[PDB]
């Protein structure tokens, strides 16, 4: 395969032939789930552990004043990416003295992780963002993709086998714009409840989820606030 | 500092309920010299925000094109998103801090001002980088004649239609005619409201010289 | 093994790592331009996934300097890179020059960029053709497409993506010259509507005379008027 | 300017440029210290010198400033860098705590200093490996030995040459407490150990005492001969 | 941007083996002459183009170091350009700082100073021209060569280019140590005459002479006035 | 040639009780001889339990609030721990120091309360030297306010009056007649103070006038 | 061979995936975080008895209230643990005050997964770290110990095994540990060491033990205090 | 500030005053101008009360690094070593300090002083501040190397008492430190006023 | 790109250097010059190219090189790359002087050249400089003395070894170590030179003194047919 030498080359059909290869590098990550509604977007993550046991490797971060995100493969990378994210948008507090807006935030880290795709010797950001926040007008969610292409979604979710998640969760958009708070967390957490071995439950341990919008900070809910979030039994 | 840089003198301003009127002399004084005088000092940006200069003028030839241009950029991003003339004042003010930061300083000083969604705003940004918001500006030897007429009508009733703020600033303006020496007669007053930014230029002053004839 | 690096020619003179690049966009849908008299009118295929993604997920026709477009084609990555790019550009044209930016001087100075970008190994080419258009005053409805070769030509009625062999021929039987913009915004739903054979979600957005030298998604009347162009 | 990474993980863990670096000290001369209590000890079975050599600059056996010495083990001027830079840093902690500098500082300075090269971007890791002896401020004749991969240990005979596994295997046999007296028995211990590998001191061997922060003196061949002697007696 | 990596190398037998091809592209080169004569030189060279279109009078391959050195290769086309371009570069530095005209020998030093990082630094192929010096340099004439090793040495005669033994072994066969002035330019227009592939034409050699006042190209009305007197 | 500073004057002041601590404030900001505006605060809510105060040039102060407040948000979400008061005092120590050879010219007072709930009050010079006390205003009437609460809260050249400890309601009135004497003595006056209290269920800020001259 | 930074036909980076391995090469390590402290150990794997043991440093302190036990490729974690308590100084210093675990943990994981062949100025990194180790430390959260990998990749961890004895001695550890210190976890991890045993039986001269004790700052073991240990089992 | 440190038989003692002026006006009564940078060592401030508090600072964060990388307690030539490396290479920059380094090592009882020009020298005594030669005046008459450790003590609070009471810039309290083999201790926080009372 | 380079800088599993056993053997292709010391002053005796009329004048010649008053060098292998170290060790030499108004005693040459050297073997991957050259020297510190180098880095005082092609073993059955009296060492170098010859195909050089300061000779012509007719037998 004279293509491994490779963020540089050409497959001759189209393919860059490692930087979808990074997207199946965040389809190995762990499953998440986010979504929108016509006041506030809410983020959903089950969090494994591959250990005795852990935190288990926290997902979703807080980057922001209100534009928070849920990662998905590499950890460190992400890392480094978020304190890209966020220490521009804290530069976005500092000189404009407004709320930077989601749009150009995930354009220009759509535009930050697009340059190691260009150049020689140097791998892509091998994660995929789940990003979500709340501006001016309604509040967005945006996957981004190690191939710096990202979509300005609704109710998108990514990681192992996430795609049955997708199809519970396309089937079910006409309760999207309204559905309030409580019972919205309740209807994307049961859009997480199928990325799962079919064996019963979304415990309170793995499950971290985090709520952005109107007249409220992005506000993470860890092991004990998640579990005022309890319904199903499927 | 080095040379006789080519002014302006005052633009002075006052808020309303509506929007916000700036007004300010077209005049390019090379140092006690008229030398150019269809000179336009106020910018209009996107149509909820406004600008002027006070100091140096080609410093604000400067800064037409840097806030031209980043507002024809961020214009241009669609997703609705306009700046806030909360953003113009704080970006104005952070590039003059980090201006005199450097020793090289912007030399002119502006007052912008706009009618943002809820209510209007007038916002000053100094030389050195002091910047505040006011209820009622002036820049340069305004601040120090305008400034006490709309400090005055403004403590008595901090409410004003229309027509009576834009004869308040263009009976100051006539003050700043009759006292300040760097002054012109001719003047562009310039107006934000709901509607948008539009600026009336050129006005003129009706001056009174008939208290010259009793001098003996 | 001749392939795989910019910097090395064919045995025929043909460098591989852009014909590779070539038919990266030929695997992405259509974008078609089409000039006439009163300005220039974009039009982009969409290929709509999923429900997930909401009304203009991907832009695909940007804007570069209050006038000028870029209906895309390829990589969306490397197309919104040359776009702020272009964005970058024309900002040091008018900084740096005053006149606002005429458009042949834009497209040969990105064209000569993403050619200038295609002479390395420590490089790969742009996997990206797009298109231009705008006109000033006095300047005639220019618009230019661009390759990841990085040749640049004027155009009246260019047409990228994959189906393009379909799309110059209704293109080419459309009378260009002498019609006055509106009708062939209706138009060209025709085009896109005949060249996918297979949810089609469509986009436009031109310059003209309703325009004054702008840029407007369409405004929103003719995606209720155009629609209308089903059955053809 | 030349920035390919060489030393780079190659499968099973396996860093194969630093373990040619140990055949490239594996393939060397044979070094062998011993620390004796209150003396330290060192030995290097040379080659044919006498045949025309100058014995001045044949030198296995070096002075960093005056207590610790070293004696290097393979590729014989890839040392003499390492060499200069021990004395310049030596010297430039001469100058900011002034002391007899402690042997323990200088080694973790070569360690350190070798690891460096196992990092930078296309420099090829030293293939030497030292023998750091010396004393400190308070007697404590301490020895090191470090390695190409940057690992120091404090041990007490490291006879790391070409054909020294018999010879640190045989120190493992012959070295309990017979040698805790002032020279005669320690020195006795070296030239057996080297001894058991080639042929007479007449030729072959040299050697370096060190004595309580004073007096590095190595042994002419006429001095040698009398412990070959008596070692031939046994 | 740039490769700092040198692709010149040495081969498992332990030599250059970029060095050789270099030469093999010399030796491919268009043959050129140059001999030593006791005031004074002559280096001939053979201007064969394509067909008769070209402008003889627009390229050169005798032409001066700018002050009385010229230098005359044989093998690539451009890359004796850019040797020229840092001859007189070098030759400049030289006279700014020492303020006479420079002694052959020490550009012969700094022309293959100049060569020798070619064959290292950076992913640069060597030159593959011997192009070949001359120069009065005070009281004897000097003659050179800068093979694209970086090698340099002086004689009497020598050839290069297309079948230089031939052109070795009849200059050491007729070379006399008096032998002066024009009846070295007879030798080296029969040393070109001796191939040329056919009928010796003006316009394809051209000489250049270093007869203590200065390296001077020979207009082509003297060459053919030699070619008359053949 | 130019003069990067002016003085555009202000006294802000805060007290370190049991349980609380006053940042005061003053509100007119002025250079040369008129007046910018009557609306300013100059004690800025750091945290929920930190308030500083900032006086001397304005500029500097802004652009100072600003590090200062960006580089908590910094901390903030990099330990998943808020700022403490003590190493607010510290980090914004060295951030004056950091900056010390064109020096940020501005007399800042860090109030708020400390890890087991007593208030402290740092103050500072404007290169950088932290003590905490349990008063010290700054500014422009810092040689003014001082020798008041020296004598009504240190107790200082004062025998046995039994001294008590203070409370939101004697250190409250201790606030505003001093802000009328400066206002009546100094020229850099304010026209309406705007106390910043803090407390341990909150923050509250009470807001009463001054001589408007 | 093809660079650095590539993606495996696995799914992760080849000089990740390869740095977990040369951890199975090496000593191996275990910490054990309590509700009183946190104890680390390490075998550290002498190999001739002609010479000096106390000077194998596995257990090392970051700070005071910090100590790491690391594994695999020794002496590459030197440079991180000089960025853990320059780090750790720095905050003290810019700060004035202690520190958590997920700050050093944060600080040297980002030092990780970042290297390349061609980058800024060659004071960077080629290779990745391949040093696995965790840092047992105290804070006024709690008594804990943050495990990371070579990938950048760290996690909150309570009983946590590396080194060769990553698999039999972590099974192993997965059922002995749910409660507190109470003095003994001290004693049935060494037990744990005592399973592992390769060369000999655990002497006080081969193996390093040091807790963490929130009353204390932290105590390397000396010689007599491990052996006093040693003959209670 | 006028600071006082002298040596003999039982470790060295450190003294200090406690104001901290601004040029005429005065900031604080109560100033802790001796910097406790482990407890084996001290260090003093006198003057640029920025300057000096970053420095020694920086000091207790350099010597922190020397303690966790070479596993030793720091040798406090040293400290004060390094200290006149780095206000060294700030030298003409303003830059105005001078301190004292005390603390016991494994050689000495130290007491090295470092100043902004970077002077670095040993000593037997020393008082280094604004006024401060009233000290050198009224300790060097009842300084001997064969003093007990009351009697230091009070040669401390006398020093520094008549040096605080004559120099206008100077007084407020007085802290002192008796360093010796096992770390800095306090012994006192007398103001100047109880020390009147207490010495007529 | 990475497929491009020669890797010069890598060791051979075997643990040697490939690129610098490869100038080892570029010296075997074209090298003579051996070097005699005596109590008296040193000689170089060297080679020429071949039988070829055509050269007309050598001023000195391409084999010795004058580098101070005191010091002199001669060459093997690859001439183009020699040419620029010498005239770099040249600057080396000066600069000496400039430092420290003394001639610069020889081992400091030597050791500053062999560490460049060693240096573009130890990094920047371009490859080594292919020459053995070798440096006779005088210094008021030690006597008359010659080094010899190499391309791997490594020097020593060689008191009388060759270079090149058929390898000095001769030279170790004949030289007296103790006096050799140097017009008896023209006798030994026309003797081995004779076995490996007038001044047309020959290049011998020595180096004496008269009154402190040392005189280098190049031997004009006419004492090379004394010495060649300075025999009989040999």
């Amino acid at each position: 395969n004279q293509y491994d030498n490779d963020v540089t080359v050409w497959s001759p059909q189209g393919r860059i032939h490692q930087i979808e290869y990074a997207m199946e590098a965040v389809k190995q990550g762990s499953a998440t789930v986010g979504l929108k509604s016509k006041t506030h977007a809410v983020l959903v993550a089950l969090k494994r552990a591959q250990s005795e046991l852990a935190a288990h490797q926290k997902k979703i971060l807080h980057v922001d004043n209100h534009i928070g995100i849920s990662i998905a493969g590499l950890t460190a990378d992400a890392r480094l990416l978020c304190n890209f994210m966020r220490q521009e948008c804290l530069d976005s507090r500092f000189v404009f003295d407004r709320p930077l807006p989601v749009s150009r935030l995930v354009s220009l880290i759509g535009s930050k992780t697009q340059i190691p795709t260009q150049r020689y010797g140097r791998r892509p950001y091998g994660v995929g963002l789940l990003i979500a926040g709340y501006d001016d007008m309604g509040p967005h969610i945006f996957q981004t993709c190690p191939s710096a292409n990202y979509f300005d979604c609704r109710a998108m979710s990514i990681g192992a086998r996430s795609q049955s998640a997708r199809t519970y969760l396309e089937r079910h958009m006409s309760e999207f714009m309204e559905c309030n708070l409580d019972e919205l967390v309740k209807h994307g957490l049961r859009a997480l409840r199928e990325t799962l071995p079919a064996e019963q439950d979304l415990t309170t341990k793995n499950v971290s989820i985090g709520i952005v919008g109107k007249d409220l900070e992005f506000t993470i809910y860890d092991d004990d606030d998640v579990s005022p979030f309890l319904d199903g039994l499927e | 500092t080095q040379n006789p840089m080519v002014t302006g003198t005052s633009v002075l301003g006052v808020k309303f309920e509506g929007g916000v009127v700036i007004a300010a002399d077209m005049l390019g004084s090379y140092g006690s010299l008229a030398r150019f005088r269809n000179i336009s000092r106020i910018m209009r940006v996107n149509n909820s925000t406004m600008l002027g200069a006070s100091g140096d003028y080609a410093d604000f030839q400067y800064l037409k094109q840097v806030l031209g241009q980043m507002v024809i950029d961020e214009e241009l991003l669609g997703d609705g998103h306009s700046y806030s003339p909360r953003a113009i004042h704080s970006w104005l003010t952070r590039a003059m801090y980090s201006r005199r930061s450097k020793m090289n300083p912007l030399w002119n000083t502006m007052v912008i001002g706009g009618y943002a969604d809820g209510e209007s705003f007038l916002g000053y940004v100094d030389m050195l980088g002091v910047a505040y918001e006011a209820p009622s500006l002036a820049t340069g030897y305004g601040a120090y004649l305008a400034q006490p007429l709309l400090r005055e009508v403004l403590e008595k009733q901090p409410v004003l239609s229309q027509t009576e703020a834009r004869d308040l600033v263009e009976r100051c303006m006539r003050v700043l005619y009759y006292r300040d020496a760097r002054s012109y007669n001719r003047f562009q007053i310039a107006t934000v409201t709901e509607k948008g930014v539009e600026i009336e230029g050129p006005l003129s002053t009706e001056t009174n010289w008939d208290i010259a004839h009793m001098i003996s | 093994g001749y392939d795989l690096s910019a910097s090395t020619f064919s045995p025929d003179g043909r460098v591989f790592q852009v014909e590779y690049a070539m038919k990266a966009v030929e695997n992405s849908s259509t974008a078609i331009g089409i000039r006439c008299k009163d300005g220039v009118v974009f039009g982009v295929e969409k290929l709509v996934l999923s429900k997930l993604y909401e009304e203009g997920s991907n832009k695909r026709l940007f804007n570069v300097d209050r006038h000028v477009g870029m209906a895309v084609a390829g990589l969306l990555a490397d197309a919104r890179s040359l776009a702020d790019i272009a964005r970058e550009e024309a900002s040091n044209f008018r900084s740096n020059f005053g006149y606002n930016i005429p458009l042949k001087h834009l497209a040969d100075r990105v064209a000569m960029y993403v050619h200038a970008y295609t002479l390395y190994s420590a490089v790969r080419p742009f996997g990206c053709s797009f298109m231009l258009g705008s006109y000033s005053v006095n300047d005639g409805a220019q618009l230019y497409m661009i390759d990841p070769s990085g040749v640049s030509y004027g155009y009246w009625g260019c047409a990228i993506g994959k189906a393009r062999q379909a799309a110059k021929t209704e293109i080419e039987k459309l009378q260009m010259k002498e019609m006055t913009c509106r009708d062939i915004v209706k138009e060209v739903a025709k085009i896109i509507y005949i060249v996918h054979d297979e949810a089609f979600e469509l986009e436009l957005s031109w310059v003209g005379e309703l325009t004054n030298g702008r840029h407007e998604i369409v405004p929103k009347d003719i995606r209720e008027e155009a629609e209308k162009y089903a059955k053809e | 300017s030349y920035d390919r990474a060489i030393t780079v993980f190659s499968p099973d863990g396996h860093l194969f440029q630093v373990e040619y670096a140990q055949e490239a000290v594996k393939k060397g001369s044979t070094a062998v210290g011993v620390r004796g209590r209150d003396i330290v000890v060192l030995g290097v079975e040379k080659a044919s010198v006498a045949k025309l050599q100058d014995e001045r600059t044949v030198r296995k056996i070096c002075a960093l400033d005056d207590n610790v010495c070293m004696a290097f083990a393979g590729l014989t001027a890839d040392a003499r860098i390492v060499i200069n830079r021990a004395r310049v840093e030596c010297q430039s902690h001469r100058l900011t705590v002034e002391d007899p500098v402690t042997v323990e500082y200088i080694t973790r300075y070569i360690a350190s200093l070798k690891q460096r090269y196992t990092q930078s971007n296309g420099r090829r890791p030293f293939g030497i490996s030292a023998l750091i002896v010396g004393f400190d401020f308070d007697g404590t004749p301490r020895l090191y030995q470090t390695d190409p991969s940057g690992t120091y240990h404090a041990w007490k005979a490291n006879a790391i040459g070409r054909g020294a596994k018999s010879v640190r295997e045989f120190l493992e046999k012959n070295y309990t407490d017979d040698a805790i007296e002032t020279d005669d028995l320690t020195i006795k211990l070296v030239i057996k150990a080297l001894l058991e590998v080639v042929e007479s001191g007449g030729k072959n061997i040299e050697l370096a005492v060190m004595r309580r922060d004073q007096s590095l003196k190595i042994l002419n061949p006429e001095e040698i001969e009398k412990y070959v002697a008596e070692i031939e007696k046994e | 941007r740039g490769y700092s990596f040198s692709l010149t190398t040495f081969s498992p037998s332990g030599k250059l083996v970029q060095i050789e091809y270099a030469l093999a592209a010399v030796a491919g080169g268009a043959p050129s002459v140059g001999i030593k004569a006791a005031n004074g030189v002559v280096l001939a060279t053979e201007k064969k183009q394509k067909s008769i279109l070209y402008d003889e009078r627009s390229v050169h391959k005798v032409e001066p170091i700018t002050k009385h050195i010229g230098l005359v290769y044989s093998g690539m086309g451009p890359d004796y350009r850019v040797l020229v371009h840092r001859a007189r570069k070098l030759a400049q530095q030289y006279y700014l700082v020492y303020q006479e005209p420079i002694p052959t020998a020490q550009l012969v030093q700094r022309v293959a100073s100049v060569m020798q990082e070619y064959t290292q630094s950076g992913g640069v192929r060597p030159f593959g021209v011997s192009l070949l010096i001359c120069g009065w340099n005070e009281g004897r004439p000097y003659l050179f060569q800068s093979d694209p090793s970086g090698a340099y040495f002086a004689w009497k005669a020598t050839a290069m280019g297309k079948n230089y033994v031939n052109g070795k072994t009849f200059l050491e066969k007729r070379y006399n140590e008096d032998l002066e002035l024009e009846d070295a330019i007879h030798t080296a227009i029969l040393t070109l005459k001796e191939s040329f592939e056919g009928q010796m034409t003006e316009d394809n050699i051209e000489v250049g002479i270093c007869n203590e006042a200065g390296f001077r190209r020979l207009t082509p009305t003297e060459v053919k006035d030699y070619l008359a007197a053949i | 040639r130019f003069s990067p500073y002016v003085f555009n004057g202000g006294t802000i002041l805060a007290i370190a009780g049991e349980d609380f601590a006053i940042v005061a404030s003053d509100t007119r900001l002025s250079e040369g001889f008129s007046i910018h505006t009557r609306d300013s605060p100059k004690c800025y809510k750091l945290t929920d339990k930190t308030v500083i105060g900032c006086s001397g040039f304005h500029g500097d102060c802004l652009t100072l609030t600003k590090i200062i407040e960006a580089r908590l948000k910094m901390y903030k979400h990099s330990n998943n721990k808020a700022m403490t008061t003590g190493a607010i005092a510290a980090m914004l120590s060295t951030i004056l120091y950091s900056r010390r050879f064109f020096p940020y010219y501005v007399y800042n007072i860090i109030g708020g309360l400390d890890e087991e709930g007593k208030g402290a009050v740092y103050s500072f010079d404007p290169v950088g030297s932290y003590q905490r006390d349990s008063f010290k205003a700054g500014g422009s009437a810092s040689a003014m306010l001082q020798p008041l609460l020296d004598n009504q809260v240190g107790f200082k050249n004062m025998q046995n009056v039994e001294h008590v400890p203070l409370s939101l309601d004697r250190a409250m009135r201790l606030v505003k007649d001093v802000f009328i004497s400066a206002a009546e003595r100094d020229v850099y006056t304010g026209d309406a103070l705007r106390i910043c209290i803090v407390t341990k269920e909150g923050i509250r800020e009470e807001t009463v006038s001054l001589r408007k001259d | 061979d093809r660079g650095v930074n590539t993606f495996s036909p696995e799914g992760r980076l080849f000089q990740v995936e390869y740095a977990i391995e040369a951890i199975k090469l090496g000593s191996t390590a275990i910490g054990i975080q309590t509700s009183e402290g946190v104890c680390l150990a390490v075998e550290k794997r002498i190999t001739s008895p002609l010479m000096e043991p106390s000077s194998i440093e596995k257990i090392v302190e970051i700070d005071a209230h910090i100590g790491c036990a690391m594994s695999g490729l020794i002496a590459d974690a030197k440079t991180l643990i000089d960025k853990a308590r320059v780090e750790t100084q720095n905050h003290w210093f810019t700060y004035n005050e202690t520190m958590t675990v997920e700050s050093v943990t944060q600080a040297v994981s980002n030092l990780a997964l970042q290297f390349g062949e061609e980058d800024a100025d060659p004071g960077a990194m080629s290779r990745p770290f391949g040093v696995a180790l965790l840092f047992g430390g105290v804070d006024e959260k709690g008594p804990q110990l943050f495990h990371m990998d070579p990938s950048g990749t760290f996690v909150q961890c309570d009983a946590r095994a590396i080194g060769s004895a990553s698999e039999g001695a972590q099974s192993s550890l997965q059922e002995v540990y749910h409660k507190s210190m109470t003095l003994k976890e001290a004693i049935k991890s060494s037990l744990i060491i005592l399973k592992q045993v390769m060369e000999e039986k655990l002497n006080a001269t081969n193996i390093e033990l040091a807790t963490v004790q929130p009353g204390q700052n932290f105590h390397m073991f000396t010689k007599e205090e491990l052996e006093e240990v040693i003959k209670d089992i | 500030t006028t600071t006082l440190a002298f040596k003999f038989r039982h470790g060295v003692i450190v003294a200090a005053d406690s104001r901290a002026t601004a040029g005429a006006y005065i900031a604080s009564q109560t100033v802790k101008k001796v910097i406790e940078i482990n407890p084996y060592l001290l260090g003093t401030m006198a003057g640029g009360a920025a300057d000096c508090s970053f420095w020694e600072r920086l000091l207790a964060r350099q010597c922190r690094i020397y303690e966790l990388r070479n596993k030793e307690r720091i040798s406090v030539a040293a400290a004060s070593k390094l200290l006149a490396n780095m206000v060294y290479q700030y030298k003409g920059m303003g830059l105005s300090m001078g301190t004292m380094i005390c603390g016991w090592d494994k050689r000495g009882p130290g007491l090295y002083y470092v100043d902004s020009e970077g002077n670095r020298i040993s000593g037997a005594t020393f008082s280094v501040g604004s006024g401060s030669v009233y000290a050198y005046g009224v300790m060097d008459r009842g300084y001997s190397y064969d003093l007990e450790v009351e009697q230091a003590y009070d040669l401390a609070r006398r020093a520094i008492y008549q040096a605080t009471y004559r120099d206008a810039y100077s007084g407020g309290a007085v802290n002192l430190y008796h360093v010796r083999e096992d770390g800095w201790i306090r012994v006192s926080s007398d103001n100047v006023a109880d020390l009147h009372e207490k010495y007529s | 790109s990475r497929r491009y380079d020669s890797r010069t800088t890598i060791f051979s599993p075997e643990g040697r250097l490939y690129q610098v056993e490869y100038a080892m053997e570029a010296i075997g292709h074209a090298g003579t010059c051996l070097g005699i010391l005596a109590n008296d002053g040193v000689l170089l005796a060297a080679e020429r190219r071949n039988i070829h009329k055509l050269l007309d004048e050598v001023f000195f010649s391409e084999k010795i090189y004058k580098l101070n008053e005191d010091m002199a060098c001669s060459v093997a292998g690859i001439t183009s790359d020699a040419n620029v170290l010498t005239n770099e060790l040249r600057l080396i030499a000066q600069r000496y002087l400039l430092q420290y108004q003394e001639p610069i005693p020889c081992e400091q040459l030597v050791t500053a050249l062999c560490d460049i050297k060693q240096a573009y073997t130890q990094f920047g991957g371009k490859r080594p400089f292919g020459v053995s050259l070798l440096y006779i020297g005088w210094d008021k510190h030690y006597g008359f003395q010659l080094y010899q180098s190499d391309p791997s880095g490594n020097y020593g005082g060689w008191k009388a070894t060759c270079i090149g092609n058929n390898s000095v073993s001769m030279l170790k059955q004949d030289y007296k170590e103790g006096e050799m009296t140097l017009k008896s060492a023209l006798a030994l170098a026309i003797k081995v030179l004779n076995k490996t010859l007038s001044a047309e195909k020959v290049e011998i050089a020595t180096l004496t003194r008269e009154n402190g300061k040392t005189v280098i000779r190049v031997l004009k012509q006419k004492e090379v047919e004394q010495l060649i007719k300075k025999h009989e037998e040999e």
